[PDB]
């Protein structure tokens, strides 16, 4: 299925493409809800 | 989920709402009960049995 | 679901030390953020760097 | 060289023990940490620096990997910090290095710097007040919240002078100010006007964001102008090569009229020639620099002048809140050693201090007369302990809910011995005057919490994190049984006809992504939901019957 597994250094641009977005704040979770 | 929504209007029997945990005894043990005790906090009140 | 923060019994929660160390990244980031929005001596944002 | 014999004495015998290690340290280095950073460095060849004599077996089980470009780069290192002393890596040994650089101040310092700092911002004040456009947005201003868009004194702190009636006297003063300026501008004592326009506003008393509104605003109107002189002088000395002494004469000093550029297209030179390629692009400078000129009352050269009074004004000011900023450094240390193990790290207690102490100086008032370190320590008093309270858990807690955590540990341990021999939590409820509830949620809350690198242990050297399982998984009984019953239904609504059928499969939703409404399956078969919902419940009671219900009445859990 994919035959070979590549290793390399992780661009800028690709670190920014595995995202689905940043993380600002340090908070977890809701602390009441736990959400 | 759909086939449930199906089955569930079939009998009609509703969702229970509430889920099951409770306390049963582990496999393979057949035993006596020989003490049940109760702890309860001040808050609630407590039950029949407590 | 690397870094789990599961809900134990009781109330009580087990979280992994990546979360600790993530905290502490965005932390630092966040405040070296704002000492170099605020123009701040250079001595400190040398030790915040 | 005795680190090198070091190096050749373990890899001649296979170990190393504390006793050599510490035989062939040098005599310089002092403290623990720069010695088992060496051992680090030793001890990644690896050659085993363990505490004791080591056993026979386990120096030929023990193996020596890898020979030897490690060790290459390792001798390279540890032949080389045989020379220097000062080398450690540590922010905070290193910050405590560079904060004893600066020196302390005195009270006569003190107050000389933050009278430094009073003229510093006061060259600043009389770069802002030099120019108009700044007064005619307070005009207009002051027109918007006679309306009471704002809060005019939250908008001004009222003026230097509590009453909007004598903040109306001030803005009548402005206006009459204003008329006798600007109307009479037809220039002999326009300037000298201007002069009184400027006076009168120097005794007026603003908030920071409303006087930096105007600052940060012609400031977008003044490195357009540094924009401006880059136009030209990066198409003017490099485009054409124009000598610059054609640039220092010509547009230098000058700098209004379309004559210092737009007549040096007949120079008669290269670059003369040249500025057809720069002629329509400093054409649209032409007119866009006397729009700036229009914008306000005076020429460009005297808004170089203007900025340069208010850059090197703030340049003086900035570096001398910092001069008071870095002379208390070893004040804030002082302040975070003893809010230190409440959860934070040593270098952000200190760092959310220095923050704080930036914004005590901005607030400082020497005209009180009062000591610094008594003003700057509300504020670290205040900036440790919110970042503390903010920024420290791994479960953000609200400020106050900590304040009540905080007087519940400051209450209960004293109740611990007033009472006897515990205090219950209902007995809390007599104390502090939450009523049983909003104080036992405070007790629920749990406290970073723990590890799953915790140690059960030795099991397997088993961690937490390998008995804590997952509930929102799929148990593949409960999945083949709902796989089942999606062929299970197939099957009972291959006991049904076209039109039955395909409601049914379409009121829920199977294999379709709805569950559309009765008007929705009335939608398509143009029926008014009434049929639709009889021939649902045709079939729901065709799909009642045994032997018609003999499989799936044994899909229900019973």
């Amino acid at each position: 299925e994919f035959d070979a597994i590549k290793i390399a250094l992780a661009s800028p641009d690709m670190i920014r493409s595995w995202s689905f977005g940043e993380v600002k704040k340090p908070e977890t979770i809701n602390y009441r809800t736990f959400k | 989920t759909p086939e449930e929504k199906l089955l569930r209007a079939i009998f009609g029997e509703k969702a229970s709402d509430v889920k099951d945990s409770s306390l049963r005894v582990p496999n393979g043990v057949s035993g006596t009960v020989i003490d049940v005790q109760v702890f309860t906090r001040d808050g609630v009140e407590k039950d029949k049995r407590a | 679901d690397l870094r789990p923060l599961v809900p134990l019994d009781g109330g009580r929660f087990a979280t992994s030390d990546l979360n600790d160390l993530y905290r502490r990244v965005i932390n630092r980031n966040n405040r070296l953020k704002r000492l170099l929005d605020l123009a701040a001596p250079d001595i400190i944002v040398r030790n915040e760097k | 060289s005795q680190l090198k014999l070091l190096v050749t004495r373990g890899k001649e015998q296979g170990y190393l023990t504390y006793a050599e290690v510490n035989d062939h340290l040098p005599e310089d280095i002092v403290d623990s940490d720069q010695i088992e950073d060496i051992i680090q460095m030793i001890n990644d060849m690896g050659i085993q620096v363990m505490e004791e004599a080591p056993d026979a077996d386990d120096l030929m089980l023990a193996e020596n990997t890898a020979d030897e470009d490690a060790a290459e780069a390792a001798a390279q290192v540890l032949s080389s910090v045989e020379s220097e002393i000062g080398r450690t890596t540590d922010p905070v040994r290193m910050y405590m290095r560079e904060m004893g650089t600066v020196e302390l101040l005195t009270r006569e310092g003190e107050i000389d710097i933050a009278k430094r700092i009073e003229d510093g911002i006061n060259q600043v004040q009389c770069s802002v007040a030099e120019y108009p456009e700044a007064i005619t947005y307070l005009l207009e201003q002051y027109d918007r919240v006679e309306a009471e868009e704002a809060r005019l004194s939250d908008l001004i702190t009222g003026f230097v002078d509590i009453d909007p009636e004598l903040a109306r006297e001030k803005f009548a003063e402005l206006r009459a100010q204003y008329v006798v300026t600007r109307d009479t501008i037809k220039h002999a004592t326009a300037q000298e006007e201007i002069l009184k326009l400027s006076e009168v506003f120097k005794q007026f008393r603003l908030v920071p964001k409303q006087f930096d509104y105007l600052v940060n605003s012609m400031r977008v109107m003044m490195d357009r102008v540094r924009t401006q002189e880059r136009l030209i002088m990066k198409l003017c000395v490099e485009q054409c090569k124009m000598p610059k002494k054609n640039f220092i004469t010509l547009f230098t000093g000058n700098e209004t009229s379309d004559t210092w550029f737009n007549a040096a297209i007949a120079m008669n030179k290269p670059w003369s020639e040249k500025l057809h390629d720069v002629s329509e692009e400093v054409h649209r400078a032409l007119q866009k620099l006397q729009q700036i000129e229009e914008e306000t009352g005076l020429t460009i050269e005297q808004v170089k002048d203007i900025n340069r009074r208010m850059s090197i004004g703030e340049a003086k000011a900035r570096r001398a809140k910092k001069e008071m900023v870095e002379a208390n450094l070893r004040l804030v240390i002082s302040i975070a050693k003893k809010y230190t193990n409440r959860g934070l790290q040593f270098l952000d207690l200190i760092q959310e201090g220095n923050i704080g102490l930036m914004k005590a100086v901005d607030k400082f008032e020497y005209r009180r007369g009062y000591k610094f370190s008594t003003y700057a320590t509300w504020w670290i008093r205040q900036a440790i302990t919110r970042s503390i309270a903010d920024q420290a858990r791994t479960i953000r807690i609200p400020v106050h809910m900590i304040e009540t955590i905080n007087k519940l540990n400051r209450i209960s341990r004293q109740m611990l011995q007033e009472m006897g021999r515990e205090p219950t939590p209902e007995e809390l409820a007599e104390r502090m005057l939450m009523p049983e509830d909003k104080i036992r949620k405070v007790l629920k809350i749990a406290k970073e919490p723990i590890s799953m690198e915790t140690p059960i242990g030795d099991d397997e050297d088993s961690h937490l994190g390998d008995f804590i399982e997952d509930t929102t998984l799929e148990l593949p009984l409960d999945s083949a049984t709902t796989e089942s019953l999606r062929a299970a239904t197939h099957d009972v609504l291959a006991g049904l006809t076209a039109r039955e059928a395909k409601v049914l499969r379409m009121r829920f939703g199977i294999d379709m992504n709805t569950d559309y409404t009765l008007e929705e399956v009335g939608k398509q078969f143009d029926v008014t939901r009434e049929r639709i919902r009889q021939i649902e419940a045709k079939a729901l009671r065709k799909l009642r019957h045994p032997s018609r219900s003999e499989v799936l009445r044994s899909f229900l859990d019973d």
